[PDB]
DNA sequence: CTAATAGATTAGAGCCGTCA
RNA sequence: UGACGGCUCUAAUCUAUUAGU
């Protein structure tokens, strides 16, 4: 017989110092931490999309419901719940005509007319944004489902532009950077679902029960874009630093030209919580390889290190670093021979392809979320996938696979280590869910690396997540 | 008298009503409901009437289409009006209309000429509303202090939602390897062997590895495919025990320990596909691996004890199929993974992989765990050799033993299953 | 330390410098809204920044 | 450098479900 | 591209050995 160890909830803090399981629960009954006064939002689209916005934020000045309660709490309206202004009086337009988009998107090349688009929503954007006197929070740029349809890199179609990825959204994203424009892509069938419908009458996609899920989510993803806080980790430790590294294959030449980007969070000492992007994407020309060169991964530790350093005064007393793959011995000699003597770096492996599944003998609900297993010293299962029982389900539909935490490097306890991945699933400020599967330390790097890989003229990027996200 | 009297229809206005009175609280007044009591009972009725005649100060009612005509709040309607009249206080009963079906013209008579807040187009300005009127009235209140509300939403509306200290078993996809043959054979066939000779369609599973050959099976084994073996030297094979590389307490120039446990790995893997060869099940080639599953009316209905393998969804028939891989590490098993496959008739599958993903993703959807550990145990137990095992054939007089039961773990830590 | 370098163009650059990192990382790394930025400027600092 | 046989580890795309 | 989860298909690279050399 194996043993399993239990792993407690870490909890999320809101307003009037009150503390909670769930982010909606907490934002219903408390609020947020910031106090903003209002956003001003700037919709850039065609006329029906100004109106399908405009209905929108119509809509979700009201209490909007779900079908069950306990599964999923409600949404109270946006000015009950963050406090502040969003209503569709602060709003100015920028027309896009129709027929300069049926224009662009026929060049039977993927490549040349999603540089056209993306060319001609962001001129008007830097125009505005450059000569003129509104101020706005975000720019809400609405997208008709035609473009969305063709403007995949694998889309079929029923040289100098060539330097690019294929994809609206990430090209759109990168070359906005060096304006730093907060935006927000809204697909026409995401707003107004109930009008797009397929060849039976019905709609293609139905949010008929979660209407209040889609709320909560868009509403605070406005509110974080805005400039707001929603919440805050509530048992982080000082003077411990975590660092998340991923993998991208640049492509689009002659070299995949491996980059590597970073996420690193800690605790701001006023009690508040730092988490932002540390990359400049780091390179590596041997195809198929994901290590650093010494040189790089003294780059990159020692950035780091001096951004923990600047922020708080001090250097760290406790650096882990996550990925998703194993370090070598080269690597690690450049990451130690940076690291000040009295700092312990602990390099840890976090993988999801181990087959393992556990059922419970007798009903039809999985293993409870906060399970672990033990294997090794050095080695865990931990479910961040599973039943909660207090919303009554689970955060999957079939049996969940759990997360298989290596101690690849260093000298660390595995338990903590456990409770600091189980606490780090519930700052996903993209989303508004009870708890993440991931932390979030891989997630938005992922995010980064992704978006900085769409074009190759971005020099000193901005770290803040609102300009990636 | 301290407390705000909030009335309501108990099943259908709970969400406001829990919103507003935990606000209220949080902002430090005393509220009365009856969703912020447990163990209720004889409390209805000779209770109410006490609090609405002796402790209230205001009589908030909520108005909506739910409480507009029920026999509860009518007769509580009645008693604050009383009360009203009893007191010298003509603003003691506020109405608060939320809902848009309810009109302002089919109010009922007790309330047709009232003041009320609005809260339909929005709740913030209302509850604005609701603070403005009470420190214009001044209703009694303490400091403000949302550690009250935070207290009783735990303890009201998370009562029967958390964990329970209850030991529990769960059943997994591994199964234990119970046998390993008690020598590694390399045998010298220093070319003596054909240089192409592909040994991957040998009787047993082989490994080229230098001049030798790295297998379990006996020294002058498959003699129908090399057939200039007999004369061979015995004293020449390199035989090294099992347990001492399994242990990993072996190492030398010839051959590493992590070498010798891969190619103990890839001997696995080919015995198994042999074996599941011997069993007679139908393939299926998936991306990388080989996936294995049982036709229509093989089995009796379809069924190995009371447990489907195979059936229907309107034209394709679905089929539980399984794909298993041997490992060293954490230790020596065998993992299992489940798959559907689909068919026209229940013996030629769709060539079509967009249809199979389609079904696939449409099939599992009601499948829950029951079904799926179920099915899991089920095939694993109908592949069992004779009571509790099933061996894969290394050689003529070597066999792997390994069990038909998976691997249990055990939990302290459970939930309740309220329903 | 900057204000004493007896050439104005030099020390003119080095505070306009020092002034203008700090507001442009504010800016660009945080996820902070500020709409105006105000820049309390000492009156010795304004009477040596002439011709 | 190079063509096969494994095991073991990596990233990329793309589709489907969320009620009950 | 409002999320999240689960699947399936397609590349790489490393390591050992064999034939190339
Ligand atoms: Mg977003």
């Amino acid at each position: 017989m194996k043993e399993l160890i239990y792993i407690e909830e870490p909890k999320i803090l809101f307003a009037h110092g009150q503390k909670c399981t769930d982010a909606r629960d907490g934002l219903a009954l408390f609020g947020p931490l910031n106090n903003l006064y209002g956003i001003k939002s700037g919709v850039i689209g065609t006329k029906q999309g100004l109106k399908i916005f405009r209905d929108y934020l119509d809509h979700i000045q009201k209490p909007i419901y779900n079908s069950n309660s306990i599964t999923r709490p409600m949404f109270p309206g946006f000015e009950a719940v963050f406090d502040c202004k969003w209503e569709s009086t602060g709003i100015t337009f920028k027309e896009v005509t129709n027929e300069d988009i049926g224009k662009f998107l026929y060049n039977s090349s993927t490549h040349k007319r999603t540089y056209d688009l993306v060319s001609l929503f962001i001129d008007k954007i830097i125009s505005a944004n450059k000569n003129e006197d509104e101020n706005v929070d975000v720019w809400f740029v609405i997208v008709p489902d035609e473009i969305y349809k063709y403007c995949r890199p694998n889309s079929v179609l029923p040289a100098e532009t060539y330097n690019y990825d294929a994809q609206f959204h990430d090209q759109f994203k990168a070359r906005l950077l060096k304006h730093t424009i907060p935006t927000q892509i809204f697909r026409e069938s995401t707003l107004a679902w109930r009008d797009f419908k397929n060849a039976f009458g019905l709609p293609i996609r139905d949010f008929s029960k979660i209407e209040g899920h889609l709320a909560w989510t868009i509403s605070t993803a406005a509110f974080y874009k805005a400039g707001g806080k929603p919440w805050k980790l509530s048992d982080v430790r000082n003077g411990v630093c975590y660092l998340g590294l991923v993998y991208k294959k640049v492509e689009k030449s002659k070299n995949p030209r491996n980059a590597c980007c970073a996420a690193q969070m800690f605790l701001d000492n006023g009690d508040g919580t730092v988490f932002k992007g540390e990359v400049g994407p780091w390179y590596n020309p041997k195809n198929g390889q994901y290590h650093l060169e010494p040189k790089e991964a003294k780059a990159l530790l020692s950035q780091s290190l001096q951004s923990y350093k600047e922020q708080i005064g001090e250097y760290p007393k406790e650096v882990f670093i996550h990925a998703k793959t194993r370090f070598n011995h080269q690597e690690w000699d450049a990451f130690l021979e940076v690291t000040p003597k009295e700092t312990n770096l602990v390099g840890v492996t976090i993988s999801k392809t181990k087959p393992l599944k556990l059922y419970k003998t007798e009903g039809d609900y999985t293993i409870l979320r906060g399970n672990a297993y033990v294997v090794n010293e050095r080695s865990a299962f931990l479910w961040t996938v599973g039943y909660v029982p207090k919303i009554q389900t689970a955060l999957s539909m079939e049996v969940p696979n759990p997360l298989f935490i290596e101690i690849n490097k260093g000298e660390a306890d595995i338990k903590q280590v456990l409770k600091d991945i189980l606490s780090l699933t519930k700052l996903n400020y993209n989303a508004c869910i009870f708890a993440d599967g991931e932390p979030v330390t891989l997630r938005f790097a992922d995010k980064i690396g992704e978006i900085l890989t769409a074009s190759t003229d971005i020099k000193t990027p901005p770290l803040a997540f609102k300009y990636y996200i | 008298r301290n407390k705000i009297f909030i009335s309501h229809a108990t099943p259908d206005d709970n969400d406001f009503t829990r919103w507003l009175a935990l606000k209220l609280i949080g902002l430090g007044y005393e509220v009365w409901c009856d969703i912020l009591f447990l163990d209720k009972g004889v409390d209805f009725w000779s209770n109410i009437e006490k609090v609405i005649r002796e402790d209230t100060c205001k009589f908030l009612l909520v108005s909506s289409s739910y409480s507009n005509q029920r026999e509860g709040v009518l007769k509580e309607l009645a008693v604050a009006a009383k009360v009203k009249k009893q007191l010298k206080d003509d603003k003691f009963i506020i109405p608060l209309a939320i809902d848009e079906q309810l009109s302002y013209d089919d109010i009922n008579i007790d309330i047709v000429r009232l003041n009320a807040i609005d809260f339909k187009m929005s709740w913030a300005r209302g509850l604005k509303d609701i603070l403005e009127a009470f420190e214009k009235q001044k209703v009694p209140k303490e400091v403000a202090d949302a550690s009250k509300s935070n207290l009783l939403y735990q303890q009201i509306f998370l009562h029967d939602k958390s964990v329970i200290e209850k030991e529990e078993i769960y059943d997994s996809n591994w199964l234990s390897i119970l046998s390993f043959p008690e020598e590694l054979r390399f045998h010298e066939y220093n070319w003596m062997l054909p240089k192409r000779f592909d040994v991957r369609e040998l009787t047993f599973p082989a490994v080229r590895y230098k001049n030798y050959l790295c297998t379990f099976a006996w020294a002058y084994d498959f003699t129908y495919h090399l057939p200039k073996t007999e004369t061979y030297h015995k004293s020449k094979t390199i035989r090294i025990p099992t347990e001492e590389i399994l242990s990993g307490s072996y190492d030398s120039n010839f051959i590493r320990n992590a070498e010798c446990k891969r190619l103990i790995v890839q001997l696995l893997n080919k015995a198994f596909e042999l074996r599941m060869k011997d069993k007679e099940v139908q393939e299926y080639e998936m991306s990388n691996k080989t996936a294995y599953w049982l036709e229509k009316g093989k089995l009796e209905k379809d069924k190995f004890e009371k447990t489907m393998l195979v059936g229907k969804q309107k034209d394709k028939n679905w089929h539980f199929a399984i794909s298993g891989a041997s490992k060293l590490y954490p230790f020596p098993v065998l993992m299992i993974s489940s798959h559907i496959f689909f068919t026209a008739d229940g013996k030629k599958l769709i060539d079509s992989s967009s249809v199979q993903h389609s079904s696939r993703r449409r099939q599992g959807k009601n499948w829950w765990n029951n079904t799926w550990r179920t099915k899991l145990l089920a095939f694993i137990k109908y592949l069992s050799d004779d009571d509790t095992s099933f061996y894969l054939e290394m050689g003529s007089e070597e066999k792997v033993f390994v069990s038909n039961e998976p691997v249990k773990f055990k939990g302290n830590v459970s939930y309740n299953i309220p329903e």
